[PDB]
């Protein structure tokens, strides 16, 4: 909530991922002089010799935007005391160690999640290649000033894509192929061999998620395991 | 997947068709959907009497195929059968391991909590539908992250997020529930209706997209 | 207890104004009214009939909009069911003739010398036993003397416990009083019998007990030394052991005793009442605004219908919507709107049938429809009419049709029309007509207009009161209220509650004992005549 | 066998002090009665 | 199917019913059978008709419940 | 490389592979590097009393390989039997030669200071893990930047940095030591957490993060 004259005001708060798993959950104790958020679209107009088309392919990468000084004077902390040039080197490290750390492509573990306890609303992001730029001009010597930039991935309130857990009914890891693989590899060359025959044969003969209940798809997988504990020819057929 | 539907008075057949599938040819593939006879719907009712199975009347319920299982032999014999209960299709059938919802609720976070039981004699309690999808909701998030044996990133955080009473853990608390729940399939989506921080308590409530 | 997670996956519902339903059905204390705010609670407040199939009704006659909280009252003088079986007075908090299925037994256990109680509920499939009533704590004396025993006497004024005494032959060891004083919760006799050198006494595990010390029963020197003898207070354990649960209570006449598993009686809805208004009172003052009766007696309607007036004489609007039978003819129904011509009153026709959500395809008469529409028509915004919204009704049992839906309409009762396709069930309702005579006045005739007015003029009403009726001074004239009004309305303008007013049209009289004024406004309705024409230049 | 037999841990049995359905250990639902509901029979049977 | 008295109960809840129970077991929920197993007990009954063959005579010797081999 | 564990109250060995490396089907191969038999984990010491050096139990220390060492025979064959020598082996075993520890720490960045010892009976005495650690840090630090005869740019210029106490000699004194440290590349990295001066007397301390 803002100061509204019903709440008292409430200030931003990001959680990093911890390097030996769980997190750490910074917090700024002086807001945000500017903040700027854009939300870009991948529309595309293109104009032809009579009509003009119209084209969208939805949403673009967001970008978030804010720049802020951090207080001057001496402010008690929920595990110190902490003056504000010691929050400003804290930010810079958590910072560096975040960006230095993702040298192997992207990290496994977390993006930044990101509360804005201001406005109700909630995110995931990266940093941008803006980066943490850091200045202190002769005006308000003892001041300093951050200025952030950052790209949204998505809502904090959906889980990561990859990890959404499917239906999966049935069974996804049949027992049928693996046990025709080890019949097929216990085969003797020779066996193998007539196999291939008959499945040539076939070939030229043809002309001139997995449930065992109500599906068709593992069909193949009942009768490739046949033809082995009997001996329809000298080898398995498909 | 499918839609419900309800027959409304003297509806035409083929208003159905049109009114989902924007052209009226695909009647003839519903009404195979749905195995009807040629009195596709009927005003009278006692008229369903003579064959209730196979004629349908004013408020009775009609199964809607998407337009992608619409000539699929396979899923017109399937919704042949699971009529009125093709949910189940989707959702799943399970075991209960909620004996009593008047005792886990009350010790919470904890190894030895849940167990199988035994409903009316026999045949061993198994939990179906939509009640399935209550207890696999539940049981996930009571489980902490780490635990099950096979397949881990199950469960939740939550049994961490004990911390102080102070609105920004709170939010921490919704954030840890809508990452849990949203985690499944079964769900579209999540998002917070109310909260409420008692002195030591803590109360919320969610809303969830079940699918169908 | 100690810290925990809890998720419940609520069942609950499967907004501003409020709505009131009075009508029959089987369970609920009578002549009590009560709020509802979730239909998973009417199933367990009420049980069956009109009044609860009304309600699953009127929060679901329309896909996207709903009625808001629901006021209910049972038309019923139910008594509850109940019986005098051994010494006690059995009676079941349920009212209604649904209570006479209710069964109590009790029996006595040999192997702890107590009473084992059962109940019995077949509908709500309860059966359930409590055992070990009584065995409240047991006492082992310790010392070396031949033989030692206690003692428990009553208060013969009351017969309430008085002592509790311990005696090694005829000495008093010890004694405690019990009318009070430092034992009034049994924990502190265990402790401070433990205490002492020659005696111990434990609780039995099954629960805490800690019964008010008042509660013991009337015994005399039992030996504890060859036995670990229980203290028994068989009657108040019964509070302790079933009196937050359940369906049933018990109340003392006398001696408790054993008895077969027995069923109640009396159990009894009653005649249904000759009047309605003695129990139409108590709606008076619970905030209702629109109400409906849950019957076709023409007594009925006019006893709501002079009820509505009255209250809206005493500074709150109120209004009535009335249905009749199972599809009545128009003479029928012009002989109901002719007995009850006046305003603040609506009269619905038709009878229809409804998808009831048991899939039960229910055939439902015309004060049932009643429900429905009164359900819609009260949760929408203010100021929006009925007029031409769609109603989720499955089918209709029906005489009338497009020159009847001028007929019916013209002299004030409305009606339900049926349009072929797309339009969400086929179905919307023509218009918002009162049973008022004289059509030309808005405010009167037609419902939302009314509808937006009451709750206008009750705004006027009260802003005016505060800053002048409260008589603060008489030095402030009539100018001053001119700027007060202009003020109030150019809120209202703002504020889309009303559609324009002219502001140098109002005029203030005043006299120092009484002040007049005069003012006019614009009002806001539904369209209702769409008259578009067409030109061309060929 | 409904109504009759059912065999005890002695032959020697000869007074059978309880015979009852159990709510739970000793709480009971029936206690049953000698010579109505059971009998001692054989000195080895409760006895239906 | 159900045997007689198995119901004992309405879910509608009105007081005056006292009991409910069917006087009668169901019997008329029939299974469902392909009719392969039609087509082929009608052609086996057809075959069955033939006279002065050798498979006719073989199995017309079956009736007798001593003529196994 | 590797990670120590130990055995927690009734921890089946499936739980650790699952914990550490993710799949639960690593611990196969697991059991090997800590040379177990059958009963791997076991939860009573008077168990492990049956034969003694082929079991763990709980209080017991495990081995942990890296996931690209799991699979080596030589890493299972050398983790069965090393057990405890195996810290040892990884950060080495040399000559003692602080036989005057409490007389090196008077003459620093001086030569002659430091000399062979004898611990034991007729050796000569050697270090091992942590503390062969505190000899090469102690004797590096104090040698100069260029005079060892071969391998040069070795050493500190800690010998050149004598000056007049204000800060900023202090923190190119910091900035030496941190880079002296970090040369070797074992450790990986320093910070100091405290510089103090008396007058004529510098004073400080550097923490160091050794490899496991």
């Amino acid at each position: 909530p803002q100061s509204d004259g019903i709440s008292n005001l409430h200030r931003i708060a990001l959680r990093f991922p911890k390097e030996g798993g769980g997190y750490d959950m910074y917090r700024f104790k002086v807001n945000p002089e500017n903040y700027t958020i854009d939300s870009p679209q991948r529309t595309t107009a293109i104009k032809t010799k009579s009509d003009i088309v119209i084209e969208d392919y939805g949403k673009d990468i967001e970008v978030i935007n804010f720049t802020g000084t951090t207080g001057f004077r001496p402010v008690r902390e929920a595990d110190g005391l902490k003056t504000g040039k010691q929050k400003m080197e804290e930010l810079q490290s958590r910072v560096s160690e975040y960006a230095m750390q993702g040298g192997s492509g992207n990290v496994s573990g977390s993006y930044l999640q990101f509360f804005n306890f201001t406005d109700d609303s909630y995110y995931k992001v990266h940093l941008a290649p803006q980066g943490l730029k850091i200045t202190r001009s002769k005006d308000e010597p003892l001041l300093f000033r951050y200025e952030i930039t950052l790209v949204v991935i998505g809502s904090l309130t959906e889980a990561d894509r990859s990890a959404v857990t499917t239906e999966e009914f049935g069974n996804v890891k049949p027992n049928a192929s693996q046990r025709v693989d080890e019949g097929i590899k216990e085969l003797d060359k020779n066996a193998r061999k007539t196999r291939d025959r008959n499945n040539q044969e076939i070939s030229r003969r043809e002309n001139t998620i997995y449930n065992p209940r109500q599906s068709t798809n593992g069909l193949k997988g009942n009768i490739d395991n046949m033809a082995l504990i009997i001996g329809y020819g000298d080898g398995g057929v498909s | 997947r499918f839609k419900k539907h309800v027959v409304q008075h003297e509806e035409t057949m083929q208003a159905i068709a049109q009114r989902y599938y924007g052209d009226v040819s695909y009647w003839i593939d519903l009404v195979e959907h749905n195995n009807l006879k040629y009195p596709y719907l009927v005003e009278t009712d006692e008229e369903k009497m003579k064959d209730p199975e196979r004629l349908a009347s004013t408020g009775d319920t009609l199964i809607i195929p998407i337009e992608s299982d619409l000539t699929d032999v396979s899923a017109k014999e399937i919704n042949s059968r699971d009529k009125d209960v093709l949910v189940e299709l989707a959702l799943g059938r399970d075991l209960n391991i909620t004996a009593d919802e008047k005792y886990f609720n009350e010790h919470g976070t904890s190894d030895n909590i849940l167990a199988f039981s035994t409903n009316g004699n026999g045949d061993l309690d198994t939990v179906k539908g939509i009640d399935n999808m209550k207890q696999q909701l539940q049981a996930r998030l009571l489980t902490p992250r780490g635990s099950l044996m096979l397949h881990p990133n199950y469960g939740s955080d939550l049994h961490n997020l004990f911390g102080l009473n102070i609105p920004e853990q709170a939010t921490l608390i919704e954030m840890e529930v809508l990452r849990t729940l949203t985690s499944d399939n079964r769900v579209k989506s999540a998002n917070l209706i109310d909260w409420k921080i008692q002195g030591n308590v803590y109360s919320g409530q969610f809303s969830v997209e079940i699918k169908s | 207890t100690r810290p925990h997670a809890s998720i419940e996956v609520d069942t609950s519902g499967i907004s501003e104004k409020v709505f009131c339903l009075i009508g029959q059905a089987e369970g609920g204390e009578p002549n009590t009214v009560y709020e509802l705010r979730n239909y998973s609670q009417a199933k367990r407040l009420f049980r069956s009939g009109e009044l609860l199939d009304a309600i699953e009704l009127a929060w679901g006659s329309n896909p996207n909009y709903t009625a808001g909280r629901i006021l209910a009252m049972r038309i019923e003088d139910a008594k509850p069911a109940s019986a005098e079986i051994g010494g006690l007075k059995i009676t079941s908090k349920i009212y209604g003739n649904v209570a006479n299925n209710i069964q109590v037994g009790l029996e006595k256990n040999t192997l702890s010398d107590s009473l084992r109680l059962r109940v019995i509920f077949q509908d709500d499939r309860f059966n359930e036993v409590y055992d070990n009533i009584g065995n409240i704590f047991t006492i082992k004396y310790k010392g070396e003397e031949a033989n030692a025993t206690f003692s428990v006497e009553h208060d013969e004024e009351t017969q309430k416990a008085s002592r509790l005494v311990l005696k090694v032959g005829d000495q008093e060891v010890k004694s405690y009083d019990l009318t009070g004083g430092a034992y009034d919760y049994t924990n502190a006799i265990i402790t401070d019998i433990n205490q002492l050198p020659d005696f111990e006494a434990k609780l039995s595990p099954f629960g805490d007990k800690n019964l008010e010390s008042s509660k013991l029963d009337k015994i005399e020197n039992a030996n504890i030394k060859d036995k670990a003898v229980y203290v028994k207070a068989v009657f108040g354990d019964l509070e302790k052991q079933t009196a937050y649960n359940g369906i049933v209570s018990f109340e003392q006449l006398k001696t408790i005793e054993p008895f077969e598993l027995t069923k109640l009686k009396g159990g009894t809805n009653g005649e249904p009442p000759a009047t309605w208004a003695d129990k139409l009172d108590k709606f008076a003052h619970e905030g209702g605004y629109y109400i409906v009766p849950l019957s076709s007696k023409q007594s009925v309607h006019a006893e709501v219908a002079s009820f509505v007036k009255e209250r809206s004489d005493a500074g709150e609007p109120m209004r009535a919507i009335v249905g009749g039978g199972f599809n009545e003819s128009k003479e029928q129904l012009f002989g109901r709107q002719a007995s009850l011509s006046n305003p603040r009153v609506s009269l619905v026709a038709n009878s229809g049938t409804f998808v009831m959500d048991d899939g039960r395809k229910n055939h439902v008469p015309a004060y049932m429809v009643a429900v429905a529409l009164g359900g819609l028509a009260s949760g929408l915004e203010i100021g929006e009419s009925i007029t031409f919204k769609p109603l989720r009704v499955s089918s209709l049992d029906q005489i009338y049709e497009s020159i009847d839906l001028d007929e019916l309409n013209e002299n004030g009762i409305i009606s339900i029309e049926f349009v072929r396709n797309r339009t969400n069930t086929f179905f919307r309702i023509v218009d918002d007509v009162t049973t008022f005579n004289d059509k030309s006045d808005p405010v009167k005739a037609e419902m939302a207009v009314g509808e937006a007015n009451d709750f206008l003029v009750s705004e006027l009403k009260v802003q005016l009161e505060d800053q002048f009726i409260g008589t603060r001074t008489i030095n402030t004239s009539a100018s001053i209220i001119k700027d007060f009004i202009q003020s109030y309305l150019g809120r209202k303008k703002r504020d889309n509650e009303i559609q324009d007013f002219p502001a140098e049209d109002v005029q203030v009289i005043v006299e120092g004992n009484e002040a007049r004024i005069s003012m006019t406004v614009y009002p806001i309705r539904s369209f209702k005549k769409i008259s578009v024409s067409l030109v061309y230049k060929q | 066998q409904g109504d009759g037999q059912d065999f005890l841990s002695n032959n020697t049995a000869f007074e059978i002090v309880k015979v009852w359905t159990e709510t739970s250990p000793g709480v009971t639902t029936k206690e049953y009665k000698q010579g109505e509901d059971f009998r001692l029979t054989d000195g080895q049977t409760i006895d239906w | 199917n159900v045997p007689e008295g198995t119901i004992n109960t309405i879910a509608s809840g009105s007081s005056l019913i006292r009991s409910v129970n069917n006087e009668y077991s169901f019997n008329t929920g029939t299974k469902e059978e392909s009719q392969e197993d039609f087509k082929r007990r009608f052609h086996s009954f057809v075959e069955s008709r033939g006279r002065a063959t050798n498979k006719s005579v073989r199995y017309g010797a079956l009736q007798i419940p001593d003529v196994e081999g």
